[PDB]
Protein backbone atom coordinates (compact mmCIF):
# COMPACT_ATOMS: atom_id res chain seq x y z
CA UNK A 1 0.00 0.00 0.00
CA UNK A 2 1.95 2.97 -1.35
CA UNK A 3 1.51 6.29 0.47
CA UNK A 4 1.57 9.57 -1.52
CA UNK A 5 2.60 12.75 0.35
CA UNK A 6 1.99 16.12 -1.31
CA UNK A 7 3.56 19.46 -0.49
CA UNK A 8 2.99 22.22 0.22
CA UNK A 9 -0.49 21.85 1.75
CA UNK A 10 -1.39 25.22 0.27
CA UNK A 11 0.37 27.89 -1.74
CA UNK A 12 -0.54 31.51 -2.42
CA UNK A 13 0.39 32.82 -5.86
CA UNK A 14 -0.52 35.53 -8.35
CA UNK A 15 -1.73 35.38 -11.93
CA UNK A 16 1.36 35.05 -14.14
CA UNK A 17 3.42 33.13 -11.56
CA UNK A 18 5.31 29.92 -12.21
CA UNK A 19 4.19 27.39 -9.59
CA UNK A 20 5.51 23.90 -8.81
CA UNK A 21 3.89 21.37 -6.46
CA UNK A 22 5.49 18.13 -5.20
CA UNK A 23 4.33 14.54 -4.68
CA UNK A 24 6.43 11.87 -2.99
CA UNK A 25 5.71 8.13 -2.99
CA UNK A 26 6.58 5.94 -0.02
CA UNK A 27 8.14 3.46 -2.47
CA UNK A 28 9.06 3.19 -6.15
CA UNK A 29 6.15 3.79 -8.54
CA UNK A 30 8.31 4.06 -11.71
CA UNK A 31 6.56 6.81 -13.72
CA UNK A 32 2.93 5.77 -13.10
CA UNK A 33 1.72 9.00 -11.50
CA UNK A 34 -1.36 11.05 -12.46
CA UNK A 35 -2.41 14.58 -11.50
CA UNK A 36 -5.91 16.02 -11.10
CA UNK A 37 -7.50 19.42 -10.61
CA UNK A 38 -10.60 19.84 -8.44
CA UNK A 39 -12.73 22.91 -7.85
CA UNK A 40 -15.34 23.17 -5.08
CA UNK A 41 -18.54 21.28 -5.84
CA UNK A 42 -17.15 19.63 -9.00
CA UNK A 43 -15.57 16.29 -9.80
CA UNK A 44 -11.80 16.14 -10.33
CA UNK A 45 -10.43 16.30 -13.86
CA UNK A 46 -7.36 14.49 -15.15
CA UNK A 47 -4.37 16.69 -16.09
CA UNK A 48 -1.32 14.43 -16.35
CA UNK A 49 -0.64 10.68 -16.45
CA UNK A 50 2.45 8.47 -16.63
CA UNK A 51 4.18 11.32 -14.74
CA UNK A 52 4.72 13.58 -17.77
CA UNK A 53 2.00 13.02 -20.40
CA UNK A 54 -0.46 15.90 -20.72
CA UNK A 55 -4.05 14.69 -21.11
CA UNK A 56 -6.15 15.74 -24.10
CA UNK A 57 -7.66 19.20 -23.88
CA UNK A 58 -5.49 20.27 -20.92
CA UNK A 59 -3.80 23.69 -21.44
CA UNK A 60 -0.14 23.65 -22.39
CA UNK A 61 0.96 25.55 -19.26
CA UNK A 62 0.44 22.34 -17.26
CA UNK A 63 3.36 19.92 -17.19
CA UNK A 64 4.56 17.08 -15.00
CA UNK A 65 7.80 15.29 -14.33
CA UNK A 66 9.57 12.89 -12.01
CA UNK A 67 10.21 9.22 -11.46
CA UNK A 68 10.80 6.62 -8.79
CA UNK A 69 9.49 8.41 -5.72
CA UNK A 70 9.74 12.13 -6.60
CA UNK A 71 7.19 13.88 -8.84
CA UNK A 72 6.25 17.47 -9.63
CA UNK A 73 3.44 19.34 -11.36
CA UNK A 74 4.27 22.75 -12.83
CA UNK A 75 2.00 25.53 -14.05
CA UNK A 76 4.26 27.75 -16.13
CA UNK A 77 2.10 30.91 -15.92
CA UNK A 78 -0.88 30.84 -13.54
CA UNK A 79 -4.25 31.95 -14.92
CA UNK A 80 -7.34 32.90 -12.85
CA UNK A 81 -9.06 29.58 -13.64
CA UNK A 82 -6.10 27.68 -12.11
CA UNK A 83 -6.80 28.48 -8.46
CA UNK A 84 -8.06 25.13 -7.19
CA UNK A 85 -6.97 21.99 -5.35
CA UNK A 86 -4.52 19.58 -7.04
CA UNK A 87 -4.17 15.87 -6.24
CA UNK A 88 -1.53 13.40 -7.31
CA UNK A 89 -2.32 9.68 -7.61
CA UNK A 90 -0.12 6.66 -8.17
CA UNK A 91 -1.56 4.36 -10.83
CA UNK A 92 1.27 1.87 -10.42
CA UNK A 93 -0.24 -0.78 -8.14
CA UNK A 94 -3.56 -1.67 -6.57
CA UNK A 95 -4.58 -0.18 -4.14
CA UNK A 96 -4.53 3.06 -6.08
CA UNK A 97 -3.70 5.88 -3.66
CA UNK A 98 -3.92 9.68 -3.75
CA UNK A 99 -1.95 12.47 -2.16
CA UNK A 100 -3.71 14.67 0.40
CA UNK A 101 -3.91 17.60 -2.04
CA UNK A 102 -2.39 21.07 -2.49
CA UNK A 103 -4.69 24.10 -2.49
CA UNK A 104 -3.61 26.93 -4.83
CA UNK A 105 -4.96 30.23 -3.46
CA UNK A 106 -4.77 33.89 -4.50
CA UNK A 107 -2.01 36.01 -2.97
CA UNK A 108 -2.95 39.43 -1.58
CA UNK A 109 -1.72 41.87 1.05
CA UNK A 110 -2.06 41.05 4.74
CA UNK A 111 -5.40 42.17 6.17
CA UNK A 112 -6.32 42.21 9.86
CA UNK A 113 -9.70 40.71 10.81
CA UNK A 114 -12.50 42.83 12.15
CA UNK A 115 -13.60 40.97 15.30
CA UNK A 116 -17.10 40.73 16.78
CA UNK A 117 -18.58 38.84 19.73
CA UNK A 118 -22.25 37.82 20.02
CA UNK A 119 -23.89 36.67 23.27
CA UNK A 120 -26.58 33.97 23.23
CA UNK A 121 -30.09 35.09 22.41
CA UNK A 122 -32.83 34.96 25.04
CA UNK A 123 -34.69 32.60 22.69
CA UNK A 124 -31.90 30.02 22.77
CA UNK A 125 -31.36 30.38 26.53
CA UNK A 126 -35.05 29.64 27.11
CA UNK A 127 -34.32 26.29 25.41
CA UNK A 128 -31.54 25.26 27.82
CA UNK A 129 -28.39 25.91 25.77
CA UNK A 130 -26.12 28.92 25.23
CA UNK A 131 -24.00 29.50 22.14
CA UNK A 132 -21.49 32.38 22.13
CA UNK A 133 -20.18 33.38 18.69
CA UNK A 134 -16.93 35.11 17.73
CA UNK A 135 -16.61 36.40 14.16
CA UNK A 136 -13.35 37.25 12.36
CA UNK A 137 -14.27 39.22 9.22
CA UNK A 138 -12.27 39.67 6.00
CA UNK A 139 -8.70 38.81 6.95
CA UNK A 140 -5.61 37.43 5.19
CA UNK A 141 -3.77 35.11 5.38
CA UNK A 142 -6.01 32.26 6.54
CA UNK A 143 -3.99 31.48 9.66
CA UNK A 144 -5.53 32.83 12.86
CA UNK A 145 -5.77 31.93 16.55
CA UNK A 146 -9.02 32.24 18.51
CA UNK A 147 -9.06 31.54 22.25
CA UNK A 148 -12.13 31.60 24.48
CA UNK A 149 -11.78 32.84 28.05
CA UNK A 150 -14.62 32.72 30.59
CA UNK A 151 -13.81 34.71 33.75
CA UNK A 152 -10.14 34.28 32.69
CA UNK A 153 -10.46 30.49 32.42
CA UNK A 154 -9.16 29.29 29.06
CA UNK A 155 -11.71 27.03 27.36
CA UNK A 156 -10.57 23.79 25.72
CA UNK A 157 -12.94 21.31 24.09
CA UNK A 158 -16.27 23.16 23.88
CA UNK A 159 -15.83 25.28 20.75
CA UNK A 160 -15.92 24.68 17.01
CA UNK A 161 -14.84 26.89 14.14
CA UNK A 162 -15.60 27.18 10.46
CA UNK A 163 -13.82 29.14 7.73
CA UNK A 164 -15.08 30.44 4.40
CA UNK A 165 -13.30 29.97 1.10
CA UNK A 166 -11.44 32.96 -0.33
CA UNK A 167 -13.79 35.84 -1.14
CA UNK A 168 -14.45 36.20 -4.86
CA UNK A 169 -14.03 40.00 -4.64
CA UNK A 170 -11.29 40.77 -2.10
CA UNK A 171 -9.62 37.33 -1.69
CA UNK A 172 -9.98 37.39 2.11
CA UNK A 173 -11.23 34.80 4.62
CA UNK A 174 -13.78 34.97 7.39
CA UNK A 175 -14.10 32.65 10.37
CA UNK A 176 -16.69 31.81 13.00
CA UNK A 177 -15.95 30.24 16.38
CA UNK A 178 -18.85 28.98 18.50
CA UNK A 179 -18.54 28.18 22.19
CA UNK A 180 -21.41 26.01 23.44
CA UNK A 181 -22.40 25.73 27.12
CA UNK A 182 -25.45 24.46 28.92
CA UNK A 183 -27.68 27.28 30.20
CA UNK A 184 -26.84 26.47 33.84
CA UNK A 185 -23.08 26.57 33.16
CA UNK A 186 -23.45 29.78 31.13
CA UNK A 187 -25.29 31.45 34.00
CA UNK A 188 -22.49 30.43 36.38
CA UNK A 189 -20.07 32.94 34.79
CA UNK A 190 -19.87 36.67 34.07
CA UNK A 191 -17.23 37.70 31.49
CA UNK A 192 -17.11 35.98 28.10
CA UNK A 193 -14.15 36.88 25.88
CA UNK A 194 -12.69 35.79 22.57
CA UNK A 195 -9.03 36.72 22.07
CA UNK A 196 -7.84 36.81 18.45
CA UNK A 197 -4.24 36.67 17.23
CA UNK A 198 -3.42 37.31 13.57
CA UNK A 199 -0.41 38.43 11.54
CA UNK A 200 -2.06 41.72 10.56
CA UNK A 201 -2.56 42.80 14.16
CA UNK A 202 0.25 44.28 16.25
CA UNK A 203 -1.15 42.49 19.33
CA UNK A 204 -4.00 40.14 20.25
CA UNK A 205 -7.44 41.75 20.32
CA UNK A 206 -9.92 40.70 22.98
CA UNK A 207 -13.65 41.19 22.46
CA UNK A 208 -15.81 40.53 25.49
CA UNK A 209 -19.19 41.03 27.12
CA UNK A 210 -20.53 40.86 30.67
CA UNK A 211 -23.46 38.46 31.04
CA UNK A 212 -25.27 40.77 33.48
CA UNK B 1 -19.41 12.52 -25.47
CA UNK B 2 -18.43 10.05 -22.77
CA UNK B 3 -21.00 10.37 -19.98
CA UNK B 4 -21.22 8.74 -16.53
CA UNK B 5 -24.32 9.30 -14.37
CA UNK B 6 -24.57 8.02 -10.77
CA UNK B 7 -27.69 7.39 -8.73
CA UNK B 8 -28.79 5.75 -5.48
CA UNK B 9 -27.18 7.93 -2.82
CA UNK B 10 -29.11 8.91 0.25
CA UNK B 11 -29.36 8.70 4.03
CA UNK B 12 -28.73 5.38 5.77
CA UNK B 13 -28.44 4.32 9.40
CA UNK B 14 -25.15 2.77 10.60
CA UNK B 15 -25.27 -0.93 9.82
CA UNK B 16 -27.64 -0.39 6.88
CA UNK B 17 -27.17 -0.96 3.17
CA UNK B 18 -27.42 1.01 -0.06
CA UNK B 19 -26.96 0.20 -3.76
CA UNK B 20 -25.35 2.75 -6.09
CA UNK B 21 -25.79 2.57 -9.86
CA UNK B 22 -23.99 4.27 -12.72
CA UNK B 23 -25.13 4.54 -16.33
CA UNK B 24 -22.37 4.89 -18.93
CA UNK B 25 -22.62 6.10 -22.51
CA UNK B 26 -20.46 7.28 -25.40
CA UNK B 27 -17.97 4.39 -25.53
CA UNK B 28 -17.96 0.61 -25.82
CA UNK B 29 -18.56 -0.15 -22.15
CA UNK B 30 -17.11 -3.66 -22.06
CA UNK B 31 -13.70 -2.48 -23.34
CA UNK B 32 -12.92 -0.23 -20.34
CA UNK B 33 -12.32 -0.66 -16.64
CA UNK B 34 -14.59 1.12 -14.18
CA UNK B 35 -14.09 2.25 -10.63
CA UNK B 36 -15.64 3.96 -7.61
CA UNK B 37 -13.79 6.85 -5.93
CA UNK B 38 -15.08 8.64 -2.88
CA UNK B 39 -14.56 11.92 -1.07
CA UNK B 40 -15.62 12.46 2.53
CA UNK B 41 -16.81 16.00 3.36
CA UNK B 42 -13.85 18.36 3.50
CA UNK B 43 -11.41 15.51 2.76
CA UNK B 44 -9.40 14.16 -0.16
CA UNK B 45 -9.97 11.40 -2.69
CA UNK B 46 -10.08 7.71 -1.73
CA UNK B 47 -10.17 4.80 -4.17
CA UNK B 48 -12.94 2.30 -3.28
CA UNK B 49 -12.95 -0.41 -5.88
CA UNK B 50 -12.12 -1.35 -9.48
CA UNK B 51 -13.56 -3.79 -12.03
CA UNK B 52 -12.05 -4.67 -15.40
CA UNK B 53 -13.94 -4.39 -18.69
CA UNK B 54 -14.99 -8.04 -18.75
CA UNK B 55 -15.51 -8.09 -15.01
CA UNK B 56 -12.97 -10.78 -14.04
CA UNK B 57 -10.37 -8.53 -12.35
CA UNK B 58 -11.95 -7.02 -9.22
CA UNK B 59 -10.15 -5.14 -6.43
CA UNK B 60 -11.28 -3.47 -3.20
CA UNK B 61 -9.77 -1.09 -0.70
CA UNK B 62 -9.15 -2.76 2.66
CA UNK B 63 -11.48 -0.24 4.33
CA UNK B 64 -14.46 -1.70 2.44
CA UNK B 65 -13.45 -5.32 1.89
CA UNK B 66 -16.14 -7.77 2.98
CA UNK B 67 -18.79 -5.04 3.07
CA UNK B 68 -18.87 -3.54 -0.46
CA UNK B 69 -19.40 -5.45 -3.73
CA UNK B 70 -18.67 -3.96 -7.16
CA UNK B 71 -20.29 -5.34 -10.29
CA UNK B 72 -21.21 -4.44 -13.84
CA UNK B 73 -23.81 -5.30 -16.48
CA UNK B 74 -22.25 -4.82 -19.91
CA UNK B 75 -25.57 -5.35 -21.69
CA UNK B 76 -27.03 -2.41 -19.74
CA UNK B 77 -23.88 -0.23 -19.79
CA UNK B 78 -24.17 -0.22 -16.01
CA UNK B 79 -21.89 -0.25 -12.97
CA UNK B 80 -23.01 -1.01 -9.40
CA UNK B 81 -21.76 -0.70 -5.84
CA UNK B 82 -23.63 -2.77 -3.25
CA UNK B 83 -22.71 -1.25 0.14
CA UNK B 84 -23.55 -3.36 3.18
CA UNK B 85 -22.86 -2.80 6.88
CA UNK B 86 -22.37 0.90 6.27
CA UNK B 87 -20.37 2.91 8.82
CA UNK B 88 -20.28 6.60 9.66
CA UNK B 89 -16.93 7.07 7.89
CA UNK B 90 -18.43 5.77 4.65
CA UNK B 91 -20.20 9.16 4.47
CA UNK B 92 -18.94 10.72 1.24
CA UNK B 93 -19.64 11.70 -2.33
CA UNK B 94 -19.21 8.57 -4.47
CA UNK B 95 -17.97 9.07 -8.05
CA UNK B 96 -18.46 6.51 -10.78
CA UNK B 97 -15.31 6.74 -12.92
CA UNK B 98 -13.64 5.04 -15.85
CA UNK B 99 -9.88 4.69 -16.15
CA UNK B 100 -7.22 4.22 -18.81
CA UNK B 101 -3.91 5.84 -17.86
CA UNK B 102 -5.10 7.42 -14.65
CA UNK B 103 -8.80 8.15 -14.21
CA UNK B 104 -9.83 9.91 -17.40
CA UNK B 105 -13.63 10.21 -16.96
CA UNK B 106 -15.57 11.14 -13.81
CA UNK B 107 -19.25 11.36 -13.03
CA UNK B 108 -20.42 14.26 -10.90
CA UNK B 109 -21.04 11.95 -7.95
CA UNK B 110 -23.85 10.90 -5.62
CA UNK B 111 -23.92 11.75 -1.90
CA UNK B 112 -24.17 9.06 0.82
CA UNK B 113 -24.69 10.03 4.47
CA UNK B 114 -24.46 7.37 7.18
CA UNK B 115 -25.82 8.65 10.49
CA UNK B 116 -28.22 7.69 13.29
CA UNK B 117 -29.69 11.21 13.25
CA UNK B 118 -33.20 11.79 11.96
CA UNK B 119 -34.42 14.59 9.71
CA UNK B 120 -34.93 17.74 11.77
CA UNK B 121 -35.35 21.42 10.96
CA UNK B 122 -33.07 24.09 12.44
CA UNK B 123 -33.66 26.53 15.24
CA UNK B 124 -32.69 30.02 14.08
CA UNK B 125 -31.35 32.43 16.72
CA UNK B 126 -30.28 36.06 16.20
CA UNK B 127 -26.68 37.21 16.54
CA UNK B 128 -26.57 40.83 17.69
CA UNK B 129 -24.07 42.85 19.76
CA UNK B 130 -16.43 51.89 14.84
CA UNK B 131 -18.09 52.63 11.50
CA UNK B 132 -19.04 48.98 10.90
CA UNK B 133 -21.26 46.57 12.81
CA UNK B 134 -21.95 42.86 12.41
CA UNK B 135 -25.20 40.92 12.72
CA UNK B 136 -26.05 37.30 12.11
CA UNK B 137 -28.22 34.23 12.49
CA UNK B 138 -27.17 31.01 14.20
CA UNK B 139 -28.83 28.08 12.37
CA UNK B 140 -28.55 25.29 14.93
CA UNK B 141 -29.36 21.58 15.27
CA UNK B 142 -30.59 20.51 11.84
CA UNK B 143 -30.20 17.33 9.80
CA UNK B 144 -29.32 16.56 7.10
CA UNK B 145 -27.40 19.04 4.99
CA UNK B 146 -27.99 21.51 3.35
CA UNK B 147 -29.64 24.74 4.45
CA UNK B 148 -29.89 27.93 2.39
CA UNK B 149 -29.66 31.37 4.01
CA UNK B 150 -30.52 34.71 2.45
CA UNK B 151 -30.86 38.17 3.97
CA UNK B 152 -33.80 40.55 3.52
CA UNK B 153 -35.27 38.16 0.91
CA UNK B 154 -32.14 38.54 -1.25
CA UNK B 155 -31.99 42.34 -1.16
CA UNK B 156 -28.88 42.21 1.06
CA UNK B 157 -25.97 40.31 -0.49
CA UNK B 158 -22.90 42.53 -0.12
CA UNK B 159 -20.88 41.64 2.97
CA UNK B 160 -22.75 38.39 3.70
CA UNK B 161 -20.76 35.34 4.80
CA UNK B 162 -22.59 32.06 5.32
CA UNK B 163 -20.17 29.62 6.96
CA UNK B 164 -19.73 25.91 6.25
CA UNK B 165 -21.77 23.79 8.63
CA UNK B 166 -20.04 21.94 11.43
CA UNK B 167 -21.25 18.51 12.51
CA UNK B 168 -21.86 18.41 16.27
CA UNK B 169 -21.30 15.41 18.54
CA UNK B 170 -25.11 15.10 18.67
CA UNK B 171 -25.04 14.22 14.96
CA UNK B 172 -26.84 17.48 14.06
CA UNK B 173 -25.34 20.29 12.00
CA UNK B 174 -24.96 23.95 12.92
CA UNK B 175 -23.86 27.01 10.97
CA UNK B 176 -23.87 30.78 11.17
CA UNK B 177 -24.61 33.46 8.59
CA UNK B 178 -23.33 36.98 9.22
CA UNK B 179 -23.33 40.35 7.53
CA UNK B 180 -21.42 43.56 8.18
CA UNK B 181 -23.20 46.89 7.64
CA UNK B 182 -22.58 50.54 8.47
CA UNK B 183 -22.91 51.16 12.21
CA UNK B 184 -25.34 54.03 11.59
CA UNK B 185 -27.70 51.48 10.02
CA UNK B 186 -28.32 49.57 13.27
CA UNK B 187 -31.22 51.79 14.35
CA UNK B 188 -32.76 52.64 10.99
CA UNK B 189 -32.76 49.49 8.84
CA UNK B 190 -34.37 46.11 9.49
CA UNK B 191 -32.38 42.92 9.00
CA UNK B 192 -34.02 39.51 8.57
CA UNK B 193 -32.33 36.23 7.80
CA UNK B 194 -34.34 33.73 5.76
CA UNK B 195 -33.45 30.08 6.37
CA UNK B 196 -34.68 27.25 4.14
CA UNK B 197 -34.30 23.55 5.02
CA UNK B 198 -36.08 21.54 2.34
CA UNK B 199 -35.45 18.06 3.88
CA UNK B 200 -37.66 19.14 6.79
CA UNK B 201 -39.89 21.52 4.75
CA UNK B 202 -38.83 24.35 7.07
CA UNK B 203 -38.79 28.03 6.13
CA UNK B 204 -37.90 30.51 8.88
CA UNK B 205 -37.66 34.30 8.87
CA UNK B 206 -35.78 35.72 11.85
CA UNK B 207 -35.60 39.45 12.53
CA UNK B 208 -32.23 40.35 14.05
CA UNK B 209 -32.02 43.24 16.49
CA UNK C 1 4.47 -11.11 -18.43
CA UNK C 2 6.47 -11.39 -21.63
CA UNK C 3 6.68 -8.44 -24.05
CA UNK C 4 4.57 -8.59 -27.22
CA UNK C 5 6.04 -9.77 -30.49
CA UNK C 6 5.71 -7.82 -33.73
CA UNK C 7 5.95 -9.55 -37.11
CA UNK C 8 7.17 -9.76 -39.79
CA UNK C 9 10.57 -8.22 -39.08
CA UNK C 10 10.53 -6.87 -42.65
CA UNK C 11 7.29 -6.06 -44.48
CA UNK C 12 7.48 -4.97 -48.13
CA UNK C 13 4.38 -3.65 -49.91
CA UNK C 14 3.59 -1.56 -52.97
CA UNK C 15 2.33 2.02 -52.62
CA UNK C 16 -1.46 2.10 -52.62
CA UNK C 17 -1.75 -1.40 -51.17
CA UNK C 18 -2.36 -2.35 -47.54
CA UNK C 19 0.38 -3.40 -45.14
CA UNK C 20 -0.45 -5.62 -42.17
CA UNK C 21 1.77 -6.30 -39.17
CA UNK C 22 0.79 -8.67 -36.34
CA UNK C 23 1.31 -7.80 -32.68
CA UNK C 24 1.01 -10.95 -30.53
CA UNK C 25 0.57 -10.68 -26.77
CA UNK C 26 -0.35 -13.40 -24.28
CA UNK C 27 -2.72 -11.62 -21.89
CA UNK C 28 -3.05 -12.98 -18.35
CA UNK C 29 -5.90 -10.48 -17.78
CA UNK C 30 -8.29 -8.16 -19.57
CA UNK C 31 -6.42 -5.14 -18.13
CA UNK C 32 -4.01 -4.30 -21.00
CA UNK C 33 -3.77 -1.62 -23.69
CA UNK C 34 -1.97 -2.42 -26.95
CA UNK C 35 -0.25 0.47 -28.70
CA UNK C 36 1.18 0.74 -32.23
CA UNK C 37 4.11 3.11 -32.77
CA UNK C 38 6.27 4.46 -35.56
CA UNK C 39 9.83 5.58 -34.84
CA UNK C 40 10.45 9.18 -35.86
CA UNK C 41 13.77 10.31 -37.39
CA UNK C 42 14.89 11.59 -33.97
CA UNK C 43 14.12 8.15 -32.47
CA UNK C 44 10.95 9.46 -30.88
CA UNK C 45 8.09 6.96 -30.80
CA UNK C 46 4.81 8.24 -32.28
CA UNK C 47 1.58 6.47 -31.38
CA UNK C 48 -0.41 5.44 -34.47
CA UNK C 49 -3.30 3.57 -32.82
CA UNK C 50 -4.34 1.76 -29.67
CA UNK C 51 -6.70 -1.02 -28.59
CA UNK C 52 -8.81 -0.26 -26.68
CA UNK C 53 -8.70 3.20 -28.22
CA UNK C 54 -8.04 6.39 -26.26
CA UNK C 55 -11.54 7.80 -25.78
CA UNK C 56 -10.01 11.25 -25.29
CA UNK C 57 -8.72 11.11 -28.89
CA UNK C 58 -11.84 10.84 -31.09
CA UNK C 59 -11.28 11.61 -34.75
CA UNK C 60 -8.06 9.73 -35.48
CA UNK C 61 -6.17 8.78 -38.66
CA UNK C 62 -8.27 6.09 -40.34
CA UNK C 63 -5.20 4.90 -42.30
CA UNK C 64 -3.84 3.11 -39.21
CA UNK C 65 -6.16 0.37 -37.96
CA UNK C 66 -5.97 -2.31 -35.25
CA UNK C 67 -8.07 -5.49 -35.52
CA UNK C 68 -8.37 -8.08 -32.76
CA UNK C 69 -8.14 -11.66 -34.06
CA UNK C 70 -10.40 -14.35 -32.54
CA UNK C 71 -7.77 -16.08 -30.39
CA UNK C 72 -7.52 -12.87 -28.33
CA UNK C 73 -3.71 -12.95 -28.56
CA UNK C 74 -3.03 -11.67 -32.10
CA UNK C 75 -3.80 -8.17 -33.40
CA UNK C 76 -3.54 -6.98 -36.98
CA UNK C 77 -1.98 -3.51 -37.24
CA UNK C 78 -2.64 -2.27 -40.76
CA UNK C 79 -1.53 0.70 -42.86
CA UNK C 80 -4.37 1.27 -45.31
CA UNK C 81 -3.24 2.59 -48.73
CA UNK C 82 0.44 2.81 -47.86
CA UNK C 83 2.45 5.77 -49.14
CA UNK C 84 6.17 5.80 -49.89
CA UNK C 85 6.64 8.04 -46.83
CA UNK C 86 5.27 5.28 -44.57
CA UNK C 87 8.57 3.41 -45.03
CA UNK C 88 10.30 3.26 -41.67
CA UNK C 89 10.47 1.53 -38.30
CA UNK C 90 7.43 0.25 -36.42
CA UNK C 91 6.74 -1.53 -33.15
CA UNK C 92 3.98 -2.36 -30.71
CA UNK C 93 3.83 -1.93 -26.96
CA UNK C 94 1.73 -3.44 -24.21
CA UNK C 95 0.75 -1.43 -21.14
CA UNK C 96 -0.75 -3.24 -18.18
CA UNK C 97 -3.16 -1.14 -16.12
CA UNK C 98 -3.91 -3.40 -13.12
CA UNK C 99 -2.92 -4.88 -10.68
CA UNK C 100 0.48 -3.42 -11.65
CA UNK C 101 0.98 -0.89 -14.44
CA UNK C 102 3.96 -1.36 -16.69
CA UNK C 103 5.10 -0.90 -20.27
CA UNK C 104 6.84 -3.46 -22.49
CA UNK C 105 7.77 -2.92 -26.14
CA UNK C 106 8.20 -5.43 -28.94
CA UNK C 107 11.29 -5.67 -31.08
CA UNK C 108 11.22 -3.22 -33.98
CA UNK C 109 10.28 -4.09 -37.56
CA UNK C 110 10.80 -2.34 -40.89
CA UNK C 111 8.10 -1.35 -43.37
CA UNK C 112 9.30 -0.83 -46.95
CA UNK C 113 6.78 0.73 -49.34
CA UNK C 114 7.88 0.35 -52.97
CA UNK C 115 7.03 2.18 -56.18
Amino acid sequence: DIQMTQSPSSLSASVGDRVTITCKASQDVTTAVAWYQQKPGKAPKLLIYWASTRHTGVPSRFSGSGSGTDFTLTISSLQPEDFATYYCQQHYTIPWTFGGGTKLEIKRTVAAPSVFIFPPSDEQLKSGTASVVCLLNNFYPREAKVQWKVDNALQSGNSQESVTEQDSKDSTYSLSSTLTLSKADYEKHKVYACEVTHQGLSSPVTKSFNRG
Amino acid sequence: QVQLVESGGGLVKPGGSLRLSCAASGFTFSNYGMSWIRQAPGKGLEWVSTISGGGSNIYYADSVKGRFTISRDNAKNSLYLQMNSLRAEDTAVYYCVSYYYGIDFWGQGTSVTVSSASTKGPSVFPLAPESTAALGCLVKDYFPEPVTVSWNSGALTSGVHTFPAVLQSSGLYSLSSVVTVPSSSLGTKTYTCNVDHKPSNTKVDKRVE
Amino acid sequence: WNPPTFSPALLVVTEGDNATFTCSFSNTSESFVLNWYRMSPSNQTDKLAAFPEDRSQPGQDCRFRVTQLPNGRDFHMSVVRARRNDSGTYLCGAISLAPKAQIKESLRAELRVTE
